């Protein structure tokens, strides 16, 4: 008449909180580009979307 | 600190192999092997207490 | 204490009298249900983001 | 922030049923068992009733096998206890308590939170107020030991009856005794105070009575 009681159980680590990889939904995206122009013969920057 | 550990002991347990290709119960005996870091690094947790009286 | 009638073969003995805890480790049997008891020590060597 | 919540109890007549329930907070009520426990005046703790979790278990006293019943409801962390055929044998303070695991097989745990007994009292009879009468000190042979005066209460049911001398005024030299249950089913009691035998001349001392149940409140005034 002698048992023994077995349990176990998962949980995430701690070092999910550093070790980790993200799963994304992608939906659209938006453009923008930096542009350079010889202006009056000077070099101007021009950012914009 | 080790203010934590005053009031704790070491502990016998089981190892699979004690060096000599038989099993025995060991005061080193180990409970773990941590691998998380990427820099090849293991963390291992064991039976005995270092550092302390 | 003497038992003064049975045999060292019959019989089994233990220490039962303990002061200081141990961790709960899974090659230990646990003595109730619930252990008691119950202290907590810290993990020390944390994981850290450096670069090699 | 763990504790007991006792619900329930009063007088009740011999042959009728009550219903005792406990309120469970700051702990989660399905990870322990639940046991009752009443203590008699004068006696120690006695075991009633007790159901494991999930009532996978459940146990009564011999005295109340056939008589009580235990149950729990999770969903509303509670504790109930019904109560049938109440002897006057049942008459105790009612208590409920809870176990350090989820089954009673393991006999390395005791009870570890209780809480606030009620009172149940079964009796065949009525709330009666109390009769007062004055204890006159025997002044005429003590009155070389200091002298000593009181007051009687009797024949009363209902058990918490408060006696004070001088409307709270005396409390020093006071003796009060608990009230003893007599054959007739009512209680009484005596209260004492003791004085210099100089001052039964010159000081007016009064026995007051209260007796909430009954809305009554006696004042009677003891001399030589
Ligand atoms: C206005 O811009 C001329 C082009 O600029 C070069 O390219 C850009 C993308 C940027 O990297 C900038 O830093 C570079 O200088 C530039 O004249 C230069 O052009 C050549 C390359 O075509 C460059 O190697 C050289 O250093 C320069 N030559 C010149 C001075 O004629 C300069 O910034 C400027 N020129 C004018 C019109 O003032």
């Amino acid at each position: 008449e002698n048992t023994q009681l077995s349990e176990a159980h998962v949980e995430k680590s701690e070092s999910c909180k550093t070790e980790f990889a993200s799963a994304y939904r992608a939906h659209t995206a938006s453009a923008s580009a930096k542009l350079r122009v010889l202006y009056q013969g000077n070099n101007i920057t021009v950012t914009a979307y | 600190n080790f203010n934590v550990y005053k009031a704790t002991r070491p502990y016998l347990a089981h190892c699979p192999d004690c060096g000599e290709g038989h099993s025995c119960h060991s005061p080193v005996a180990l409970e773990r092997i941590r691998n998380e870091a990427t820099d090849g690094t293991l963390k291992i947790q064991v039976s005995l207490q270092i550092g302390i009286k | 204490k003497v038992i003064n009638n049975c045999k060292v073969d019959q019989c089994h003995a233990a220490v039962t009298n303990h002061k200081k805890w141990q961790y709960n480790s899974p090659l230990v049997p646990r003595n109730a249900e619930l252990g008691d008891r119950k202290g907590k020590i810290h993990i020390p060597f944390p994981l850290a983001n450096v670069t090699c | 922030e763990v504790q007991l919540v006792e619900s329930g109890g009063g007088l009740v007549q011999p042959g009728r049923s009550l219903r005792l329930s406990c309120a469970a907070s700051g702990f989660t009520f399905d990870d322990y068992a639940m046991h009752w426990v009443r203590q008699a005046p004068g006696k120690g703790l006695e075991w009633v009733s007790g159901i494991s979790w999930n009532s996978g278990s459940i146990g009564y006293a011999d005295s109340v096998k056939g008589r009580f019943t235990i149950s729990r409801d999770n969903a509303k962390n509670s504790l109930y206890l019904q109560m049938n055929s109440l002897r006057a044998e049942d008459t105790a303070l009612y208590y409920c308590a809870k176990d350090m695991g989820y089954s009673g097989n393991d006999d390395y745990y005791g009870m570890d939170v209780w809480g606030q007994g009620t009172t149940v009292t079964v009796s065949s009879a009525s709330t009666k107020g109390p009769s007062v009468f004055p204890l006159a000190p025997s002044s005429k042979s003590t009155s070389g030991g200091t002298a000593a005066l009181g007051c009687l209460v009797k024949d009363y049911f209902p058990e918490p009856v408060t006696v004070s001398w001088n409307s709270g005024a005396l409390t020093s030299g006071v003796h009060t005794f608990p009230a003893v249950l007599q054959s007739s089913g009512l209680y009484s009691l005596s209260s004492v105070v003791t004085v210099p035998s100089s001052s039964l001349g010159t000081q007016t001392y009064i026995c007051n009575v209260n007796h909430k149940p009954s809305n009554t409140k006696v004042d009677k005034r003891v001399e030589p």
